[PDB]
């Protein structure tokens, strides 16, 4: 794949895509 | 996460580390 | 505020707006 | 869970506040 | 409802979340 | 430009792209 | 309502231009 | 203005309620 | 129609709004 | 990676994440 | 094809990678 | 040359039509 800069609402979107139904934790 | 993907750059793989 | 109806990434986005930097856990 | 409710029904932003850190 | 930096399309997305069907005006 | 089917946040985003700086009023009857 | 139209049916970008400032 | 409050500076959702109809 | 700064995911979304089912090509 | 249900702009955002600055062709 | 599947059904990221440059 | 057209420098929706297939 590729590597990009992911910040804010964009990073959470990527997180939702990769983990989907498994859920995830977002903690800065 | 922040210091990785946003500041630097990560892959979709690394993001799996934050899946529950 | 009004009663929202949110699914998938829209819910994730709203979780981000309400929580912000504090972060959050997404547990479906 | 609230998450299921928002999508199948409706939820308040206040209820989503339960999920923050 | 922590304070965040909301610009461009991100700001109007939050206006939608907050206002909903009541609608809203967006003028710079 | 093609015709569109826009609901909720998706419609408000189209609005932002169409009106840009001019701004807009979101008045859902 | 053109906004109602955009979602229940379909609309055009030009029609959306009515709502601009 | 809205921008001169939430974008350049920062604001809360409660503040955004001022621009609703 | 106005002229805006469109980058990354935002630009692909504008491209999607303008082209629709015709599809498009994003080659940076 | 989990399976996904992606429609409209959600799919083009998925393509943007998965492909990166390498670019991609959206052919519906 | 794959793009249709993603929406009408489901699809994998690896499959979407067929559309990259 | 598209990101040079709309990201570095601004562009209009009309000009994004050049990238539709
Ligand atoms: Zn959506
Ligand atoms: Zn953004």
């Amino acid at each position: 794949f590729v590597n990009q800069h992911l910040c804010g609402s964009h990073l959470v979107e990527a997180l939702y895509l990769v983990c989907g139904e498994r859920g995830f934790f977002y903690t800065p | 996460i922040v210091e990785q993907c946003c500041t630097s750059i990560c892959s979709l793989y690394q993001l799996e580390n934050y899946c529950n």
